[PDB]
């Protein structure tokens, strides 16, 4: 227990997280309000041997985004946060990577 | 030249320096004349 | 034959004779890791360097408009008529005017030399 | 411009 | 069963501000990083100048464990943004922007040649003798 | 000029269509001073930023995890130098780039994009020095230039149709030497594109006219193909000296 | 045809590729003349 | 919808349209035009802002000791070509009159200069001198900034200029001068050549430049030494790859350079160099160079190795390390990156260079042709005048700095107008 | 160029050859030697070919198809499956194994085409290598009837046992590094 200690509890719990690459128009739409607590809805539909991921833009925000998955076996990624109280922590390990493409 | 079944009399090289070191200054005189004559008369040109 | 790396520092292992058991080893010089040699061969040199260039030929080459193609030689796998042929396209190939063939049509990429 | 034995 | 046709859809939340900034910690696959042995770790700004715009040094399990160096990503994402989705009891995805990207590479806990001795050894480039014995001597 | 090496002076094959073969000074500067061909153009330069942004949008993952992998990721996208990542699909990227060159969104007419199918590299050069020439575009065995374009150009004045509209339509394209290395050309449409004993059935471009390979001074030479080659150089030199 | 053979005569007129290859040959001849002058001049001065 | 056997009309109609829009000299003109606008602004922007303060030793106390003077060159302007008569009244200068009177057809160049002064009282003051005249740039005739531009043939005849005159030349001291395009080797491109008599069997060169913003070229060589040299260990090891990095006196082993970029592990270095680990031939090629650099296993040791061979030695060890690091970040592979974490990109590109050298050595790729005009670029009026203006504007900033430093050490004041020497650029 | 090809041998002619002769350059661009045959070898093509072979430099690299280095712990172990027979034969009455045997084996394989073109003999090559290098390199040669022409080279037996060296028991150049150096020396400097 020290200032430089890293809270590895997220790693111990093996929390899985998803990393997504999204375009600038979507991020700027989100940042416009950024305080309403809502930006859209993520819908995942699974079939017998195929899964598809899509994101629907909020109707207020607009005034379909398919997701393409990428293999994460070639690199191990983890997410760590630097708290404002100087308490570093680990949130989880990245188990899937995705990219958002315009329609 | 000293190899077996190689004619010692007529075996010659184009390198005038080798002809010097091996066969002497007179041999170089003749060999240099031969080489110059060859390069001059390859075109068919004749120099006295 | 190939080069293998250490499992601790990811440096290059080197072959070392085990004097006691007479078994070839690979040891990392920067640490104490050791692994027994399975292949038992170390240094192979092909002076004639005869290498099948079919390993060096890319299937994508079938998409080049600047290459010649014939319908005479069909592919073995799919029996496609178009086949794009080309010479070695390599330096230090000794003397080889042999034609290598690459099958057109998507994703077949079969390569035969006749 | 003629051949290999001639001139260029 | 339901697993062959399950459809899951979750709400997305993006808070305006978070007390803790979010970064990316990426390890090379060949390094074989394992968190089971990570009893303790120390992440701090480097002192190679012997702050916010300097690389990071990680020392896992103190000096006995492996050390890693992480460098921020030079290429800025002027036309890209990265977000992380985390499971929460409310069942809605939360997206947090990636403040920084770090690639951590390890340094072996092996004996390190001193600079003066290294220069002296390089003076004798033609090391006819075995290099492994030379390393053992050091 | 002092160097007597006969390597830098010789007419290289790549000079075709971009430097006059006949027009060179004679003396210490044979083959060292050259003249542009009639249709040759020299790139003025452009910012590579929009091309990089398009590549990022399409794919071209940079800072990947040793993904080349025997170039499993076909092709490595280069820009004016600067390896900027690689793509899994090279042919779709090349076709999309050509379509963009037609629409003139991100690719100006001068932007040069070369894919080396073997060795798997795409170079995408826009560096202000490249010498390029206009070539007609051949799709299948048919030139894209058609009677509509020629009729509109024939009425050029009071029809506000010009060469830039021909470029915008995608009928013609500027190709530099690097792209000339990857392009199948036909000297003439009728003689070559038309179906015969098939030499090539993959022509991608057609020369507007062969005579444009000559320069300004060699272009005045009448029937230059019936003269010995040094005589055309002599006439270039002497036509620079004519009184008028 | 690909490697430079010109089947047309001067009276008939060279085709464009034959024209370029003929230009390559003529350029080589001109370069040879221009390079020759200086080397031969140096040799002549040395001999004299 | 086709045009068969009517082609002889069609080709010459399209050629006519081409030469109607452009003309023959469009290279020169276009180059110059681009140059002016883009290049001048870029150069004025790219030059470092002038930083200046009085010497602390000269004056006692710290109340006003750092009077920081900062000069920034905001924006560029060019007027139409103008002649300033002896009376001083500006007049438009027609090209024909410049030829007749032996004048120079040039246009004045004005830069907005913002002077911000910090007196250490935190009351920084910004004063903007607008349209400050720094020099005169000769104007290429019939370019966009020439007076003859956009004039119909009747108007050209009124000015005693030929409608048929192409333009593309400058009138300097009354004489028409034509910039001749200069051939050069292509920049930011890896070319592998073989030199017969060199100690290297193959050499891969990259004449890297950062958009020609500065440093015309920064060439770096990666060359594989020939195995012709015979020695016991030399025969055992075979050919080794060395790097002729810029600003370094002698050769540096390539693996040491890779470790200086922070990639210490041999596996990572080979990942950058050998993209396919499965191929045995390239691994065997790279092995001896790894043997050569087995001594240095740390980034700091590699940086010290580079610094020791630097052209100017550093007395302090850490001084050498810092010098080597900054030299790598700036001079080596500038086009790839120049700052921050471009080290990974530089490592990838240097591995590409080594990989291309290995492919050439193995015969998998053919050696580049220097005469191939794809490997060549042509410097027109634009790049040449841009290089000239880079040099002269740097000298102008230097002279402004000298005058300013004198007047600041006095502490009296500084005047931008007196510091600028239009003689320099003009 | 444009020299008439009477024979397949290039010759400097014209101004460059005049430069060479006039400058008496130590290094001619194309040093050549015309050799006339004294006896019936001039008339008969086979004897002339024999003279040509005797006069043309031949290195071991020219006749070597491929070279490999195997760590063989025991001669009887025969890590390579093929040599198991002939090694056994040579070790039916082993020679020079009394001191010791090298644990490393250089198994050179020669191309039959080059061997028969130069009319070289396995005994000839083995004698040259063994005699020139000395007792240190021990060579086992295959029969010419065997499909593969194999030369198995091992480092000094007494040097392996180290009784002959005495002095300090310290490896010099290890053994495999020394064997690689030997291989390079044989490839470029054998002068068979
Ligand atoms: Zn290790
Ligand atoms: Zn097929």
């Amino acid at each position: 227990a020290e200032r430089g200690e890293l809270d590895l509890t997220g790693a111990k719990q093996n929390t899985g997280v998803w990393l997504v690459k999204v375009p600038k128009y979507l991020s700027q739409q989100w940042a416009k309000a950024s305080g309403r607590g809502e930006v859209g809805k993520l819908r995942i539909a699974k079939t017998q041997g195929r899964t598809e991921v899509s994101f629907t833009l909020n109707e207020d925000l607009a005034n379909e985004h398919p997701f393409v998955l990428q293999s994460v076996g070639g690199q191990t990624l983890t997410v760590f946060t630097e708290s404002s109280s100087d308490k570093l922590s680990l949130e989880g390990i990245v188990v899937q990577r995705a990219e958002c493409r315009p329609a | 030249l000293s190899e077996k079944d190689v004619d010692p009399v007529r075996t010659t090289s184009n390198d005038i320096v080798e002809i010097f070191t091996v066969l002497g200054i007179e041999a170089v005189r003749k060999a240099l004349e031969r080489e110059l004559y060859h390069v001059i008369s390859f075109d068919g040109s004749y120099v006295n | 034959v190939g080069i293998r790396f250490c499992q601790e520092c990811n440096n290059m292992l080197y072959p070392k004779e085990d004097k006691e058991n007479r078994i070839l080893l690979y040891a990392c010089r920067n640490c104490d890791y050791q692994q027994e040699a399975d292949n038992s061969c170390i240094y192979v040199n092909k002076i004639t360097h005869e290498v099948d260039e079919l390993t060096q030929i890319i299937a994508d080459v079938s998409q080049d408009p600047t290459l010649p193609r014939t319908e005479d030689h069909p592919c073995q796998k799919c029996g496609h008529k178009e086949a794009v042929f080309f010479q070695s396209h390599s330096a230090r190939a000794e003397d080889a005017m042999r034609l290598y063939y690459v099958c057109t049509a998507p994703h077949c990429g079969h390569r035969w030399t006749e | 411009i003629w051949g290999i034995g001639c001139n260029p | 069963g339901p697993s062959s046709q399950n459809v899951t859809e979750y709400v997305v939340r993006v808070p305006k501000n978070t007390t803790k900034k979010y970064n990316i910690m990426a390890f090379n696959a060949a390094d074989k990083v394992n968190f089971a042995t990570w009893n303790q770790a120390r992440l701090e700004r480097d002192l190679s100048n012997k702050p916010e715009d300097q690389p990071w040094l990680l020392r896992v399990n103190g000096k006995s464990g492996r050390k890693f160096k992480g460098i921020k990503k030079g290429g800025v994402t002027e036309n890209t943004s990265y977000y992380i989705f985390t499971q929460c009891p409310d069942g809605a995805f939360e997206a947090f922007p990636v403040h920084n990207w770090y690639n951590f590479t390890p340094l072996a806990r092996h004996r390190t040649l001193t600079a003066e001795e290294a220069e002296e050894e390089w003076e004798r480039r033609n090391k006819v003798l075995n290099h492994f014995s030379i390393m053992q001597q050091r | 000029r002092d160097g007597k090496l006969a390597k830098p002076r010789q007419l290289h094959n790549t000079l075709w269509g971009m430097v006059c073969p006949a027009e060179t000074p004679e003396g210490h500067a044979v083959g060292l001073v050259k003249n542009l061909a009639l249709m040759a153009y020299i790139s003025v330069g452009s910012q590579p930023s929009p091309i990089l942004e398009f590549l990022e949008e399409w794919s071209m993952e940079n800072l990947e995890e040793i993904s080349p992998a025997a170039i499993a990721d076909a092709t490595k996208i280069f820009v004016n130098g600067c390896w900027v990542g690689i793509h899994k699909d090279p042919e779709q990227l090349m076709n999309t780039l050509r379509k963009l060159r037609r629409q003139m969104d991100i690719i100006v007419s001068e932007v040069s994009m070369i894919r080396d199918i073997r060795e798997r590299e795409i170079r995408i050069y826009t560096d202000a020095g490249r010498i390029c020439r206009p070539l007609l575009i051949v799709e299948k065995q048919k030139l894209l230039l058609k009677k509509r374009h020629i009729d509109q150009l024939k009425e050029r004045e009071y029809n506000n149709y010009s060469w830039q509209d021909l470029v915008a339509s995608g009928v013609v394209e500027y190709i530099d030497t690097l792209e000339e290395e990857t392009v199948m050309l036909a000297m003439t449409p009728d003689d070559l594109q038309e179906k015969e004993v098939a030499y090539c059935s993959t022509y991608t471009h057609c020369e507007i006219h062969p005579s444009m390979i000559l320069g300004v001074c060699a272009s005045i030479i009448p029937f230059p193909d019936h003269n010995q080659s040094p005589r055309n150089t002599y006439q270039s030199a002497m036509g620079k000296q004519a009184m008028g | 045809e690909s490697r430079g053979f010109v089947e047309n005569s001067y009276l008939a007129g060279l085709t464009p590729t034959e024209f370029f290859f003929h230009a390559m040959g003529g350029r080589e001849g001109l370069i040879d003349t221009a390079v020759k002058t200086a080397e031969t001049g140096y040799i002549q001065r040395r001999l004299i | 919808e086709i045009t068969p056997d009517l082609w002889q009309e069609a080709c010459w109609i399209v050629i006519s349209s081409y030469f109607d829009e452009k003309g023959l000299v469009r290279q020169q003109l276009d180059s110059f035009d681009e140059f002016i606008q883009m290049s001048v602004q870029r150069i004025v922007e790219d030059a470092p802002p002038i930083d200046l303060q009085a010497e602390a030793q000269h004056a006692s106390g710290e109340v006003e000791e750092p009077p920081r003077y900062l000069l920034k060159f905001e924006q560029i302007y060019l007027s139409k070509p103008t002649h300033w008569e002896r009376d001083g009244a500006p007049s438009p200068m027609m090209p024909n009159e410049a030829r007749l009177r032996n004048l120079t057809y040039s246009a004045p160049l004005y830069v907005d200069i913002t002077k911000t002064v910090i007196k250490e009282g935190e009351e920084q003051l910004q004063t903007q001198h607008q349209k400050t005249f720094i020099g005169k740039i000769p104007i290429m005739l019939r370019s966009t900034y020439c007076l003859l531009n956009g004039l119909t043939d009747r108007d050209l005849c009124e000015l005693n200029e030929c409608p048929l005159d192409p333009g593309g030349y400058f009138i300097i001291n009354g004489s028409e001068k034509v910039l001749i395009a200069q051939e050069k080797m292509a920049t930011n491109t890896v070319y592998v050549f073989a030199k017969k008599d060199s100690k290297y069997a193959y050499t891969g060169e990259c004449r890297s430049c950062l958009e020609n913003s500065s440093r015309p070229t920064s060439t770096i060589w990666v060359s594989m030494l020939a195995r012709g040299g015979q020695g016991a260990k030399k025969s055992a090891i075979g050919q080794r790859i060395v790097a002729t990095l810029p600003y370094i006196k002698q050769e540096v082993p390539i693996i040491i350079v890779f470790r200086a970029l922070g990639f210490v592990s041999d596996r990572d270095i080979l990942e950058h160099i050998i993209y396919d680990f499965e191929d045995p031939e390239m691994m065997e090629m790279v092995k001896p160079s790894l043997d050569e650099a087995f001594v240095i296993q740390e980034q700091n040791v590699a940086l010290n190795f580079i610094g020791s061979r630097g052209a100017k030695p550093g007395v302090t060890k850490e001084k050498r390390i810092k010098y080597a690091k900054e030299v790598l970040q700036k001079e080596m592979l500038p086009h790839v990156g120049v700052s921050d974490f471009c080290e990974t990109k530089k490592a990838y590109f240097l591995g590409y260079m080594v990989h291309r050298l290995l492919l050439a050595a193995l015969g998998r790729r053919e050696l580049d042709d220097r005469d191939h005009y794809g490997n060549k670029r042509l410097d027109l009026a634009g790049p040449l005048l841009a290089f000239l203006f880079r040099g002269m504007f740097k000298n102008l900033l230097k002279e402004v700095r000298i005058y300013a430093q004198k007047f600041i050490d006095r502490g009296k004041d500084f005047n931008l107008e007196l510091a600028i020497k239009t003689r320099i650029i003009s | 160029f444009h020299y008439a090809g009477v024979s397949a041998k290039n010759v400097t002619l014209g101004v460059p050859r005049l430069k060479e002769l006039i400058n008496i350059s130590k290094k001619p661009k194309t040093p050549s030697l015309t050799v006339f045959l004294l006896g019936q070898s001039a008339r008969d093509a086979e004897r002339a070919k024999d003279i040509l072979c005797r006069l043309e430099h031949t290195t071991l690299r020219k006749v070597t198809a491929n070279t490999a280095i195997y760590y063989d712990p025991n001669p009887q172990s025969t890590v390579v499956a093929e040599d198991q027979e002939w090694v056994n034969v040579y070790y039916e009455m082993p020679d020079f194994d009394v001191a010791r045997i090298s644990p490393w084996l250089l198994r050179v394989e020669l191309d039959r085409k080059h061997m028969t073109d130069r009319k070289l003999t396995m005994e000839q090559i083995a004698e040259k290598i063994n005699a020139g290098f000395g007792d240190d390199l021990n060579c086992i040669f295959n029969d010419d009837n065997a499909e593969k022409l194999v030369l198995r080279i091992r480092i000094m037996n007494s040097d392996e046992n180290k009784m002959q060296e005495e002095e300090e028991v310290v490896d010099k150049m290890d053994d495999d590094v020394f064997l690689r150096c030997i291989e390079s020396n044989m490839l470029t400097d054998m002068t068979l």
